[PDB]
């Protein structure tokens, strides 16, 4: 019983620590894919300032026409 | 009534309860004593699982008895915390967090001291006694460390 | 042996947290997935647009020499 | 011979092995019967951890004897599979594993049959015989599932 328990004691402990180590593998994958996303976002703003800069280009010119 | 609440590691520790608190309040009275967030803590009571709405009394726990507290992983919000070299720290916090209590966080887990760290969010510099809700901070928001 | 027995329930205790936790875990990163997929697919439009945008420049200043 | 395996949720399996099966060998038996990939898998026999390329006769494991399976909850490399309504699934998957693989995968874990699963990745349709490798499929790359349905 004392042999007994103390096995289940060694599994579980083992457990609990497999258990951790996943979670701290989880968590670093996580902050990698935020990371990721926060690339992403300055990906977005820089192709909405391109649009916006384009966008006035195009009316600019049809303007610069229209002044001839 | 007085109990002793104690880890798997050797800490124990000492708490002024009454037998209507529940368990909500006792977690919310260790978090006073030793700053674990409630949302990190699990009771635990003859093997079982002690639930936030229930009193002591539904336990049948009586004076100098010993809970059993269990940390967990996580809590419920997380942030991310950026360096300017693209390293990524997450942050076990709540939403009362003080910008403050963020800082010593970084401290505890980087080594920087909070006086030479300057935290961004939203491209505006964040002030020590306001809070994270008081920006609008939300789980999974991000930012930006910069050093002094 | 009391002493041992406390230390296995308040373990397997330990081991049904931590699962939690990881799950928790889990379904915060697949829900960081699916945010990345939908900024990756704002990217695309984006792309489009400046593709877009930058033909009609080109041909308006192609449509303007040729007059 | 016939060894038993016992999870510590109580979940007790009957293998049919030989004496001087790798461990590698038992833990395949383990994945064609439950769910569970060869590197989530962990197994003890008095108290020793037993090495993938070690033998039941190396361990003095005799006929009818008990292994303790310990788990993990991940390996290490997991893609995630959206369906068309949103839904995200993430697969634990290894760079050798074939589409057919992945497919019984989602089958175990959403009941979908692989027969009607079409997975796309990268605007191609990928081939049932081929591997996650032979695409280019990287660790986090997303999959995504569509259905046919006759």
């Amino acid at each position: 019983r004392k042999q007994e328990l103390v096995t289940q004691n060694e599994l579980l402990k083992q457990q609990v620590k497999i258990f951790e180590e996943d979670f701290q593998r989880e968590r670093s994958d996580r902050e990698r894919m935020n990371e990721e996303k926060e690339e992403l976002k300055k990906q977005v703003e820089k192709l909405q300032a391109q649009v916006t800069l384009t966008n006035a280009q195009l009316k600019t010119l049809k303007e610069e026409e229209k002044a001839k | 009534m007085q109990i002793f609440v104690k880890t798997l590691t050797g800490k124990t520790i000492t708490l002024e309860v009454e037998p209507s608190d529940t368990i909500e309040n006792v977690k919310a009275k260790i978090q006073d004593k030793e700053g674990i967030p409630p949302d990190q803590q699990r009771l635990i009571f003859a093997g079982k699982q002690l639930e936030d709405g229930r009193t002591l009394s539904d336990y049948n726990i009586q004076k100098e008895s010993t809970l059993h507290l269990v940390l967990r992983l996580r809590g419920g919000m997380q942030i991310f915390v950026k360096t300017l070299t693209g390293k990524t720290i997450t942050l076990e916090v709540e939403p009362s967090d003080t910008i403050e209590n963020v800082k010593a966080k970084i401290q505890d887990k980087e080594g920087i001291p909070p006086d030479q760290q300057r935290l961004i969010f939203a491209g505006k510099q964040l002030e020590d006694g306001r809070t994270l809700s008081d920006y609008n901070i939300q789980k999974e928001s991000t930012l930006h460390l910069v050093l002094r």
